[PDB]
Parts: structure tokens; C-alpha cells; sequence
């Protein structure tokens, strides 16, 4: 294509390689499921609430 | 003059006051009445069930019946009121209507409320068929969609219950309610010449003529499309079936109504001959001063059959069974 | 200019090798001991009818009370979810609206579409009338999604592969975000407002920060255009719905695709994507007239919610996670709980 | 009790405002559904502006014929990509597709665009009022003989004028053969997928025609009739 | 990630036979309609050919009707186009474009280089 567009693509691709700083996939999945189990108690859709609690009875 | 056994403590009989028609064999001897009674039972099961299936249809779902084809349910309920009235007349026999002379006038509650329900619901059923014709007219000629027809629907209700409502009450001003001896119900004008001619024949005739006119207008506006489509292309095998279906519906409702109208004209034509014949052939045995046609059982039974059967076509329009 | 593509391919291969080295185990076999969600049946609690034409977008706001919906009549109707009362019915000078937004504080409402103009309206007036407070121009293409940072700044994604941040009282753009090859179709903001992602028509979801105009990272792994996007409530993951009948959940920190939600039975494309408050439930509104709910841990279709006569266009979940609003092309808004 | 009375007063005020809004929407119902909306598609040189001239980002014009209103949209402010915003025009009653008959390089891409419009999922139930613009330029081009149809369409040799075709009074058979070849080329892909539902309405128009609005009005009447013959089982 | 690789073409004398290969990586190739689109020097984008998912329905531009042929292999995830008896105006840069929808027979591939689902193409010089 144009030199400017591919130059921008190359400089962006090189700039994202300057700092990457990733995390372990298994540890990230563990963090995700830990958040899901920690905040599941007050979720109004995982566990249905009685007609007094919700305003959409 | 006036027979002594037909006296009350004033009716319209022998054109003099305080005389009543007899009960129950003034014109028909033998057990023939009961025979006709049995026959009307053979017709009750024809009506009480048939559009009841339509009720079952309205007991299945509501949103299917859009307003251009909705008033059929009001027609069905307004004639099943008549059906249950004839059924309770069958149950309550001549006991409800013959205390013994007829139960004329607004004295007992047997004839009054029975008349108030229906006469009013028969007229309401006729007006509801007229309203169905109105909806067909407005959904055929000006091509109104089935959402801009309901906005005037309340106005149609103002003509669908108020118009019978001002007629089911105006007959009570002159106290023109009489019981029926053949079946055991109460109605108007069974022994008058002006109570039934000016209050039953005129409204039904007006309703019939306006229904026929607007339905012919709708069917010719649909015939416009029926001639527009196959001239260019298409097989023309769908709307023709629909039009013959609506034509069979129209004929199957309108023919019994015209038969009822003709029978009413027969009654008004030969009521004078019938009462003169009664006067002549029941004068020597009743030692009343004597001053030639007899009524027919088959056609009165047929007229009652027509008046009870006009609720048929609402089971016609239920379509294929699901 | 072939050599530039050569080192582009070299760095692409390096990225692929690094991604292969980073991942060894997927989330599917990690989560096996977790008990499933269970069969959930959300009945249609409310039906918010009254729109003249098809609805495209809706938003909830911080309070779980007032919806706003944009329809092709050119009407933004602001509803009340509790009592089904139309609080306002703002008309538009252009009937072709495509998105709407509701500010975190109930002051401003936004709209835009094929007119390439973002219109901002005040929901307060001492004169007592709703007026066009601001018109925002500078986008050549149609506006696909607008969202509010605060009462001052608004970020809008347009049809010319550009996401622009605008200052309301200034009236001009402050920072543009370019780099997408196709039309961006969805936009989601972070709970901490620092970052936001844009999914485009090239199976690419680019993560940006609202301070400087840079793309933090790109996410790829879809097959068709991305029609919806939504962050996790945690703020470290996001699920994208596309036309390839797949909902893909990605992780920001891992710079990788996490999980796929799809079935061989489904045939249409996802139009709308949203989460619950806890984040376990992913509600995706499809084009087959229905919506599907999924668990974000085991990809099991927990339930199917129907009741629309056309394609589902917009899905929303309140900030307290109380109810789910669905808006289809049959002019019918439905509230589900 | 005073606080409850004030709360009920505010609730009834809100209900009154909601009823006023609903009344305004019901008032706008008939005005919105009375109008017919049309979308114009074509090339840059297709001349999609000469269609209505006497009654003349987004280019919108309104014209009324015989108590029927027509909005007419000419969206051209967007980019060349069409697969996304063309889903917005689903409630329109017709699509005016204007094709330059004189040009032959763009004829194939016009055919491809029309095929894509016909086979689209969200444009499946939209009828196309297909036009054939610039008849005079086509006539001069085909009588000049400098350009040949067979250079771009090899199937012109095995083609003849259909007997259903009604030629204009006074013309050589070559112009009729060419214009009806193009008409049949569009109608071949128009009548290949859509089983009823939507139909193509071919027409021949020039830059000096002064009655295109009448053609559009008649075709929209036919489309409205065929659409009303869809929800009802009559067809 | 979606990717399309184009191989073949080059300096070919007129009247020869030439085969162009397009290999698909990423998506499921057995599910997508595929188009062949050329860009001539000094002109705009123009459509050449297409092929459906199973290859049942194919079509060609009238300028290349009959001589061109198109085929695909879903097991190899690779499609082929063969030109025979070439005339010198066919010199162009060729691309295989994917039809961006799961189950359709129509889409929009003639765009001014802003399209996404299209490989880098091969330059055929004649």
C-alpha cells in the first residue's frame, strides 16, 4: 500500500514490542473465576430474589 | 264479544279491553305443540354446540381475531344468549308463560327480563353482523390496515349496543311484551299488528339491506383485484377460494334471515284471516255471538328453526382444525 | 516496499511464537469443579411499546430506572422501567439514528447516525422544553456507538475507522484514534474509565486509552465483522460478538484469546453483547429473533429468551444488575428479570 | 398524609405527561405511515438526480403525488463500504436503482450490486423499482458502432428481441435489442432467488423525461397492494 | 487471525496458461463464498469471478467468460483459478476476497482498498 500507512503499521508493531508485560494464562483464568465466585453472592440474576427485593415483580 | 274464561284482574284481544288470548291450544290442537317442542330440542343441540366450538376457539387465544374479522365473536355470544334463552324456555315449559291465559304485560318478572335479554341480544347480534360487514367494507374498498380500524371501533360499539338499547326499552313504554306458547319464551308482537311490524321488520330489513349493499361493495372492490392480478401473471388460485368462502358465509347467514323476514310478512299478512277464522269456528261452543284459513305447523316450526339456527356461520369461519 | 511487509511478517511470527509460549492451558479444563449456573427462566416483566419504527440502541445509566431508546422514526424516547412512563420523546431532524447514550448523571442524552452528526440534548431546562444543546461534526462516516465519559467529554466511534473524543463546550475533537481497517461498530468503557475497546469490521478489537491517542493492543481471532463488545465488571476482560456465530472472551493482561462460546446449532450472527453484575452471565442477542445466556466459565447455553418478532438490536444490563433490557426491530422493548 | 398526597399528585402529573406523549405518538402514527420512503442507489455517473426535477451528508427530497407523500434519500456521504449501513433501509417501501445504460464497464458492477441487494438477508423483502437511465446516449453509442456489446457480454450473439417486449414507436431494432438485453440481464438475476415477496419493476427513462414521478407512484401502489396481499393469505 | 496467501503469476507471454493459488488461514474455508478481483493499472477495482461454498454455483465476468476456470479444495483450504489463452489487457494485480458473512450468497467486495478480508495479491505482467 502507501508508504505512510505501512510505516505507521510497522512503527505501531515495533512500539507494542517495547513493553508487553503479560500474565500467566492459568493464573489469569484463576483470577477471573475467583472474581466470579467472590461477587456471585449479590448478583441478582445468578440467584433469583424474592418479590420484595426486586422492583420488577 | 269477549269470552268469560279469558278475563284478568287489560290486554289486547278481540280489540276490546280486559280480554286475553287463550293457552295453549288457540290455533293448534293435539300434542302437536309438544311435537314441535321435541323438534326444537332437535335443533337446540344444533346451535348450543356449534359456535360453542368458536367459543372454544376464543378460549384458545385472543390475538388471532383482528378487528376486520373480530365482530364474529360478539355475533356468536349475542346469539348464544338467544340459544340459552330458548333452552331455559324448553326447561320452564308453559309453566313460565301460562301461570290460564298468556303472561302479557309488565306484571310478573317471568316475561319482563326474558324479553329484555332476548330482544336486545337478537337485535345486538343483527347489528354485530352489520358491524362485521362494516369492517369488511372498510378493509376492502379503502384498504384500511388492521390497526387504524380499531380507533373508530368504540364508535361502532356506540352503535352496536346503544341502538338495540334504545329499542329494548322503548317497547316497554306501551307495555308490548307477550309470552310465547309454542316454546315458552317472551317476546314482542306475537298478538299485535304494530308491535312487531314497526319494531322487528323495519330494523331487520334495514340491517339486511345495508349489509347486502356494503358487502356487494366489498366483493366488487375485491373483484377489482381479482381482475387486476391474472391479466398480467400468477395462477389466480388463492383469492378466488377466499371470495367463494366469504360468499358461502354470506349466503349461509343471509338466507335464514330472509326466510325469517318472509315468515314475519306471512304472519302480518294472514293474522287477520287467522283471528277471523278463530272467531267464526269458536263461537257456537263458547255461545258468543257469531258475526277461512288455518295456520301451518310446519312453517312456524321452520321459522323458529331459522330464528334459532342463524348462529351457524360463526363455526364456518373457524378454518382448518389445529 | 515488499521488505517492509517482510519484517511485518517477521514480527507477526514473533508475536505468534510469544503467544504460543505464553499459553499452555486453556480456561476450559481449568474450570471443571465449578458447579454450573442452572436453568434460569427470565420472564418478560415489562413490555415498553410505543416506538413508531425499529429500535437500534438503548442505555441504562447509573440509576436502574430510566431507559433511553432511539428509533428510526427519529425519536429518542426516555422511558421509566418501573412504571412504563415515557418521560420525554425527543424528535430528531434526521430520521436515521443508529445509536444513543445516557450520561452517568441524568443530565445529557446523545444520539447520531447516518447524518454523521452527534447530537447532545439537555434533560433539564428552565424554559421546560428539550432542545438541541450541541451538534458535533467532523466525522465523515456514520456514527455507530456513542458513550459518555462525564458531562464534559464524549467518545464516539464512526464509520470511517475513527474513534474521536469530544469536548462538549469546546465543540471540537480533542483526541482521535485511528488504526482500524474496517468500520468500528461497538464501544465499551472501563469501570475505572481509563481504557476502552473498539471492535471493527475486520475481526479486530483494539484497546485504547483516553489520554493519548495510542492503541494499547489488538485482539484478533474472530472471522467476520464485530457487532458488539462489552467489558467485564472487573475491567480485565471483554467479550465480543460477531457475525460468525461466535462470542469470544479476551483477556487484556494476557494479550490472548481466552474462551469461545458457540454451537453447531446456531446459524445467525450476534448483534448485542452484555454481562451481568457478577460477570458469570453473558447475555448475547442474536439475529434469529432470540437471545442466549451463557456462563463465562464453561460455555454452556444456560437459557434461551425469546419474545421478539424481528432481530434483536440492542441489549443492556443495569449497573446494579437487576434487569436486562432487550430492543428488537419490532419496536418492542422488553424488560427481563 | 400531606406527603402521600403530594406523591400521588406527582405520580398523576407523570401519568398525564406519559399520556400526552402517547397521544402525540398516536397522532404521528398516521402521518408517518402515510408517507412512502425511497432509497436511491447507483453509480456516480448514473445520474441519480434527474429522476425528479420539476418538484425539486444525506440528500433528502420530498414530493407528493395524488395525496401520497414520498421521501427520497440519496445517502452518499459515507464511504464505499455498504455492508453495514444498508441494513438501516429495511422499512423503506422501494429502492430506486438507477443504472447508466450507455456505459458498459460499470454495467457489470451494477449487476453485481443489484444481485447483492436482491440476495441480502435484511433487504430480502424490499422491492426494487429498477430504472434504465440515459436511453439517448445508449442509442447514439449503439448506432455509432464504435463500441460493441459482445466485448463485455458474450451472450449478446445468442439473443433476440422478446415478443413480450413492446418497442417505442419509431426506432431501429438494434436499440430495442440492446435495451431489452440489458433489461433481461437485470431481470434474470431479479427472478432467480426471490420467491414472490419482492419483485423488480423495470422502466426506461431519459434525461428529458418529465413523468418519472408517475411511474414511481404507480409502482409503489402495486408494491403496496402486493405487500397487503402478504400478511393475509390472499395472493 | 484471518490471512489469505496468493501465489503464482508473473511475466507471462500472451496466449499462455497460468494458475493462481489462494490459501486461507484462520477461518473455516469450507463455509465462505470466495471472489477473485483484479486491479488493472490506471483503473479501479473490478470483479472477475466468484465461487460458492460447495462450488455448485459459479459466475464469471463477460470479459473472461469461458476461458477462466475456478475451483476450491476445502480439505486443503485452498482455491485455484486457471486462465487459458490470455489477451494482454489481463495484466493486473489479483486478489482473492472472502465474502464476509457465514451463510450467504451475496456481499460487497469492490471497495477502494479499504476492504479487510483480502490478501496482498499477485501481480501478473503481460
Amino acid at each position: 500500500t502507501a508508504s505512510i500507512a505501512q510505516a505507521r503499521k510497522l512503527v505501531e508493531q515495533l512500539k507494542m514490542e517495547a513493553n508487553i508485560d503479560r500474565i500467566k494464562v492459568s493464573k489469569a483464568a484463576a483470577d477471573l473465576m475467583a472474581y466470579c465466585e467472590a461477587h456471585a453472592k449479590e448478583d441478582p440474576l445468578l440467584t433469583p430474589v424474592p418479590a420484595s427485593e426486586n422492583p420488577f415483580r | 264479544w269477549c269470552p268469560r274464561e279469558l278475563k284478568i284482574d287489560g290486554y289486547s284481544f278481540l280489540h276490546v279491553r280486559d280480554c286475553s288470548p287463550p293457552c295453549p291450544n288457540m290455533y293448534f290442537r293435539r300434542e302437536e305443540l309438544s311435537f314441535a317442542r321435541y323438534f326444537i330440542g332437535l335443533i337446540s343441540i344444533i346451535c348450543l354446540s356449534a359456535t360453542l366450538f368458536t367459543f372454544l376457539t376464543f378460549l384458545i387465544d385472543v390475538t388471532r381475531f383482528r378487528y376486520p374479522e373480530r365482530p364474529i365473536i360478539f355475533y356468536a355470544v349475542c346469539y348464544m344468549m338467544v340459544s340459552l334463552i330458548f333452552f331455559i324456555g324448553f326447561l320452564l315449559e308453559d309453566r313460565v308463560a301460562c301461570n290460564s291465559t298468556v303472561t302479557q304485560g309488565s306484571h310478573n318478572k317471568a316475561c319482563t327480563m326474558l324479553f329484555m335479554i332476548l330482544y336486545f341480544f337478537t337485535m345486538a347480534g343483527s347489528v354485530w353482523w352489520v358491524i362485521l360487514t362494516i369492517t369488511w367494507f372498510l378493509a376492502a374498498v379503502p384498504k384500511w390496515g388492521s390497526e387504524a380500524i380499531e380507533k373508530k371501533a368504540l364508535l361502532f360499539h356506540a352503535s352496536a349496543w346503544g341502538i338495540p338499547g334504545t329499542l329494548t326499552i322503548i317497547l316497554l313504554a306501551m307495555n308490548k311484551i307477550e309470552g310465547d306458547n309454542i316454546s315458552g319464551v317472551c317476546f314482542v308482537g306475537l298478538y299485535d299488528v304494530d308491535a312487531l311490524r314497526y319494531f322487528v321488520l323495519a330494523p331487520l330489513c334495514l340491517y339486511v339491506v345495508v349489509g347486502v349493499s356494503l358487502l356487494l361493495a366489498g366483493i366488487i372492490s375485491l373483484n377489482r383485484v381479482r381482475i387486476e392480478i391474472p391479466l398480467e401473471k400468477e395462477n389466480q388460485d388463492k383469492l378466488v377460494k377466499f371470495m367463494i368462502r366469504i360468499g358461502v358465509f354470506s349466503i349461509l347467514y343471509l338466507v335464514p334471515l330472509l326466510v325469517v323476514i318472509g315468515c314475519y310478512f306471512y304472519e302480518q299478512a294472514y293474522r287477520g284471516i287467522w283471528e277471523t277464522t278463530w272467531i267464526q269456528e269458536r263461537c257456537r261452543e263458547y255461545h258468543i255471538p257469531c258475526p277461512m284459513s288455518r295456520p301451518d305447523l310446519i312453517l312456524f316450526l321452520m321459522k323458529y328453526l331459522m330464528a334459532l339456527i342463524v348462529g351457524i356461520p360463526s363455526v364456518f369461519w373457524v378454518g382448518s382444525k389445529k | 516496499l515488499d521488505q517492509l511487509r517482510q519484517e511485518a511478517e517477521q514480527l507477526k511470527n514473533q508475536i505468534r511464537d510469544a503467544r504460543k509460549a505464553c499459553a499452555d492451558a486453556t480456561l476450559s479444563q481449568i474450570t471443571n469443579n465449578i458447579d454450573p449456573v442452572g436453568r434460569i427462566q427470565m420472564r418478560t416483566r415489562r413490555t415498553l411499546r410505543g416506538h413508531l419504527a425499529k429500535i437500534y440502541a438503548m442505555h441504562w445509566g447509573t440509576d436502574s430506572r430510566l431507559l433511553v431508546s432511539a428509533s428510526q422514526d427519529g425519536k429518542l424516547i426516555i422511558w421509566d422501567s418501573y412504571t412504563t412512563n415515557k418521560v420525554h420523546a425527543i424528535p430528531l431532524r434526521s430520521s436515521w439514528v443508529m445509536t444513543c447514550a445516557y450520561a452517568p448523571s441524568g443530565n445529557y442524552v446523545a444520539c447520531g447516525g447516518l447524518d454523521n452528526i452527534c447530537s447532545i440534548y439537555n434533560l433539564k431546562t428552565r424554559e421546560g422544553n428539550v432542545r438541541v444543546s450541541r451538534e458535533l461534526a467532523g466525522h465523515t462516516g456514520y456514527l455507530s456507538c456513542c458513550r459518555f465519559l462525564d458531562d464534559n467529554q464524549i467518545v464516539t466511534s464512526s464509520g470511517d475507522t475513527t474513534c474521536a473524543l469530544w469536548d462538549i463546550e469546546t465543540g471540537q475533537q480533542t483526541t482521535t484514534f485511528t488504526g482500524h481497517t474496517g468500520d468500528v461498530m461497538s464501544l465499551s468503557l472501563a469501570p475505572d474509565t481509563r481504557l476502552f475497546v473498539s471492535g471493527a469490521c475486520d475481526a479486530s478489537a483494539k484497546l485504547w486509552d483516553v489520554r493519548e491517542g495510542m492503541c494499547r493492543q489488538t485482539f484478533t481471532g474472530h472471522e467476520s465483522d464485530i457487532n458488539a463488545i462489552c467489558f467485564f465488571p472487573n475491567g480485565n476482560a471483554f467479550a465480543t460478538g460477531s457475525d460468525d456465530a461466535t462470542c469470544r472472551l479476551f483477556d487484556l493482561r494476557a494479550d490472548q484469546e481466552l474462551m469461545t462460546y458457540s454451537h453447531d446449532n446456531i446459524i445467525c450472527g450476534i448483534t448485542s453483547v452484555s454481562f451481568s453484575k457478577s460477570g458469570r452471565l453473558l447475555l448475547a442477542g442474536y439475529d434469529d429473533f432470540n437471545c442466549n445466556v451463557w456462563d463465562a466459565l464453561k460455555a454452556d447455553r444456560a437459557g434461551v429468551l425469546a419474545g421478539h418478532d424481528n432481530r434483536v438490536s440492542c441489549l443492556g444490563v443495569t449497573d446494579d444488575g437487576m434487569a436486562v433490557a432487550t430492543g428488537s426491530w419490532d419496536s418492542f422493548l422488553k424488560i427481563w428479570n | 398524609n400531606s406527603k402521600t398526597e403530594d406523591k400521588r399528585a406527582q405520580k398523576r402529573a407523570e401519568k398525564k405527561r406519559s399520556k400526552l406523549i402517547d397521544k402525540q405518538l398516536q397522532d404521528e402514527k398516521m402521518g408517518y405511515m402515510c408517507t412512502h420512503r425511497l432509497l436511491l442507489l447507483g453509480a456516480d455517473n448514473s445520474g441519480k438526480s434527474t429522476i425528479v426535477k420539476q418538484m425539486r451528508g444525506i440528500f433528502e427530497t420530498k414530493f407528493q403525488v395524488d395525496k401520497v407523500n414520498f421521501h427520497m434519500f440519496d445517502v452518499g456521504g459515507q464511504r464505499d463500504e455498504r455492508r453495514k449501513w444498508i441494513q438501516c433501509f429495511n422499512d423503506v417501501t422501494a429502492i430506486i436503482f438507477v443504472v447508466d445504460s450507455s456505459d458498459y464497464n460499470r454495467l457489470q458492477e451494477a449487476l453485481n450490486l443489484f444481485k447483492s441487494i436482491w440476495n441480502n438477508r435484511w433487504l430480502r423483502t424490499i422491492s426494487v423499482i429498477l430504472f434504465l437511465n440515459k436511453q439517448d446516449l445508449l442509442a447514439e453509442k449503439v448506432l455509432a458502432g464504435k463500441s460493441k456489446i459482445e466485448d463485455y457480454f458474450p451472450e449478446f450473439a445468442r439473443y433476440t428481441t422478446p415478443e413480450d417486449a413492446t418497442p417505442e414507436p419509431g426506432e431501429d431494432p438494434r436499440v430495442t435489442r440492446a435495451k431489452y438485453f440489458i433489461r433481461d440481464e437485470f431481470l434474470r438475476i431479479s427472478t432467480a432467488s426471490g420467491d414472490g415477496r419482492h419483485y423488480c419493476y423495470p422502466h426506461f427513462t431519459c434525461a428529458v423525461d418529465t413523468e418519472n414521478a408517475r411511474r414511481i407512484f404507480n409502482d409503489c401502489r402495486d408494491i403496496i397492494q402486493r405487500m397487503h396481499l402478504r400478511q393475509y393469505e390472499l395472493l | 487471525q484471518v490471512q489469505l496467501q496468493e501465489s503464482g503469476g508473473g511475466l507471462v507471454q500472451p496466449g499462455g496458461s497460468l494458475r493462481l493459488s489462494c490459501a486461507a488461514s484462520g477461518f473455516t474455508f469450507s463455509n465462505y463464498k470466495m471472489n477473485w478481483v483484479r486491479q488493472a493499472p490506471g483503473k479501479g477495482l473490478e470483479w472477475v469471478s466468484d465461487i460458492s461454498q460447495s462450488g455448485a454455483s459459479i459466475s464469471y465476468t463477460g470479459s473472461v467468460k469461458g476461458r477462466f476456470t475456478i475451483s476450491r479444495d476445502n480439505a486443503k483450504n485452498t482455491l485455484y483459478l486457471q486462465m487459458n489463452s490470455l489477451k494482454p489487457e489481463d495484466t493486473a494485480v489479483y486478489y482473492c476476497a472472502r465474502c464476509p458473512a457465514p451463510f450467504t450468497r451475496d456481499c460487497f467486495d469492490v471497495t477502494s482498498t479499504t476492504y479487510a478480508y483480502r490478501g496482498q495479491g499477485t501481480q501478473v505482467t503481460v
